[PDB]
């Protein structure tokens, strides 16, 4: 019963960047898989980044490789998503998920947080 | 492939694969063994293995930490050629460390003391869950012998020299056991050698 | 600048054990100094133990070594004390301060819970 | 007894590097003890055994829960039961930060020398993110043929025109590393490298 929160969204030009957080109500070292997803209007939900929590191994889609990064401090139990070199294409709803049995990813859902790029 | 690839794993960084083929093959070009964690946005690495007989291989797995559900699917190519599919859980086959740094201390005449390391860093689980196996014996006369269990979670052993025999040379050797769940023994330690005396 | 409120005390048998807490209205992690420390009715004010927020590191008086333990909850904004092995030496009223430029843990003061034994 | 005084500095992460002199020759491991302790409520103090450097010359590494710039430690000498020395230490009063290491030169392009090589802090440290480098390029039998480039744009690589180099001539490379806080001195200089010029 993992509860997520995300922040830090916001209106960007292209060419700018943005970073978004994810306070977990329990520890993170203790998920399985931590990640962030995104969902454009019109289209279907996808992964952007993951995350192995103890380690701190993450894992990026290729859209994202070379301007994302994904990182966490355990000692807060945050989850960070730097967004660098935003385009009009990364404009989306944005949200932390959690799974600790698989790593789908897909037992535990943040609210979302609004990330508009124009 | 003759016999199926089986694997083991340190419970840190690295798992250790075998199989053994069908003929004379040179692994190193040849084969690639591809190994993927189970895992949102993973990408598969490659193991270019090792020879370690005519027609038998090893590849050592490189790992981040290594956690209870981990889970990986292993595919054993041949150029085009798909030899071996299957799947790998690093917590349903453990084989710790060879302990290490093996020393006999003849300072005191009743007893001896042998010392040894463990070898993981205090914050694996390992760490402090392993019981170790001390073998002594005569080095021209391996029927004269003991085994020794510590499991009292500190390198260290203590024997009164005159359970042994005088005028005689002995070596020794430890192993490490994790408890845990699916677990094997550790490859042996390197021995050491003293002459024994009281 | 910051606010603390303990809670945690009440009876208890000698032998037995306790568990005390600490939120406070701003980030642990950026204090210097968090400590607890008590008073008993008829006496001045001792330190108990002490914590540095970002590392861990923990100190303690002689009479609490072995039986008491100072930790913190980063993410919760909180300080804890788990004092077992509770004598009837122990008995006082238990606070909890901090302090942001110094180690003296004087800047800032919670208003205190008892911890009776008998 | 104790000739010139114990001074330190800092890595800013976890070690404390601190420098005496005695009279004569001393075993720095048997013989003396220093013992340091954070200025803080209810501390203890640490003991570090200190190793020779030369004849009359002791150093120890004083190992450390962290660094911040509040952070003061009270020094102790001694020599066996008796007291030599006593005194004081600030870390952010004296930053020197780790050596670099891992440099590497890259002959893979014509035209274009490629040098890399590891920030030696974790990313969560200060200095991570705040270090200037040095890199000191010279021919191994003619150190007066040399190069010096200041990098300050915050990334461990460094790019150089070949034809700035002789060929059939083989040269050296060495980086430090300097910090933009207050109160820093230069590193010590890493390993260097090697290589055959030619093109
Ligand atoms: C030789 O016999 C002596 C007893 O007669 C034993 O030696 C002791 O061995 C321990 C562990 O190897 C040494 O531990 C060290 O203690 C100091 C205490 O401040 C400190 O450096 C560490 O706590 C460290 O663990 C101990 O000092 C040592 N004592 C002597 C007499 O040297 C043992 O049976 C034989 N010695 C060795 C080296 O094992
Ligand atoms: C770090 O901690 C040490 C020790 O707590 C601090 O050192 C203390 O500094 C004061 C003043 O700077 C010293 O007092 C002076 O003593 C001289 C004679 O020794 C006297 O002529 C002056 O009028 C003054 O009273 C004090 O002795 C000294 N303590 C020790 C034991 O060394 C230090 O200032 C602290 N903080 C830093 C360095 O920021
Ligand atoms: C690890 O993952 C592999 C592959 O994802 C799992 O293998 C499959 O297991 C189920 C039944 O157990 C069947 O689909 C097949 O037997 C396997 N198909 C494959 C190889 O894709 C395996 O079960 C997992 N291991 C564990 C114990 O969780
Ligand atoms: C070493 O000691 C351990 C006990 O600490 C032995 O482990 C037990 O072995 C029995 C018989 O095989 C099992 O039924 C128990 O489940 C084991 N318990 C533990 C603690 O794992 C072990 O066999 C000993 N090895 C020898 C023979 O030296
Ligand atoms: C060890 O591995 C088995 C799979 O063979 C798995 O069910 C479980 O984790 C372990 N079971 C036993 C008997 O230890
Ligand atoms: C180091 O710098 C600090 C502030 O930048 C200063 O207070 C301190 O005195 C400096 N060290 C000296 C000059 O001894
Ligand atoms: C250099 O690389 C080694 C391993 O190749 C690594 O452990 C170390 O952190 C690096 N050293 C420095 C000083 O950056
Ligand atoms: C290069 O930077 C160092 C320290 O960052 C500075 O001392 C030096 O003066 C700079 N180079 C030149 C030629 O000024």
């Amino acid at each position: 019963e993992v509860q997520l929160q995300e922040s830090g969204g916001g209106l960007v030009q292209p060419g700018g960047s943005l970073r978004l957080s994810c306070a977990a109500s329990g520890s993170t070292s203790y998920r399985y898989c931590m990640a962030w997803f995104r969902q454009a209007p019109g289209k279907g939900l996808e992964a952007v980044a993951s995350i192995r929590p103890r380690s701190g191994r993450a894992y990026y889609a290729d859209s994202v490789k070379g301007r994302f990064t994904i990182s966490r401090d355990n000692s807060k139990n945050t989850l960070y998503l730097q967004m660098n070199s935003l385009r009009a294409e990364d404009t989306a709803m944005y949200y932390c998920a959690a799974s600790d049995n698989d790593g789908n990813c897909q037992d535990y859902w943040g609210k979302g947080t609004l990330v508009t790029v124009s | 492939v003759l016999q199926e690839p089986t694997c083991v794993s340190d419970y840190m960084s690295i798992s250790t694969c075998e199989w053994k083929m069908n003929g004379p093959t040179n692994c190193s070009t040849e084969l690639r063994l591809l190994y993927q964690l189970v895992f949102l946005l993973s990408e598969a690495h490659t193991c270019i293995p090792e020879n370690n007989g005519g027609a038998g291989c090893v590849c050592h797995l490189l790992m981040d930490d290594v956690v209870s559900a981990d889970n990986y699917t292993l595919d054993l190519w041949a150029g085009q050629q798909l030899l071996w599919k299957g799947s790998f859980k690093p917590s349903e086959h453990v084989k710790p460390r060879a302990p290490g740094n093996l020393t006999v201390h003849t300072n005191v005449s009743d007893t001896l003391l042998l010392t040894w390391s463990n070898p993981y860093p205090p914050d694996n689980y390992l760490y402090n869950h392993l019981t170790y196996a001390v073998n002594i014996w005569s080095e021209n006369d391996p029927a004269d012998f003991r085994i020794y269990n510590v499991t009292y979670l500190e390198p260290s052993l203590r024997i009164a020299a005159s359970t042994l025999k005088s005028g005689i040379s002995y070596r020794a050797r430890v192993r490490a056991w994790a408890q845990c769940y699916n677990t094997t023994w550790s490859e042996w330690s390197p021995s050491t050698k003293w002459h024994n005396s009281y």
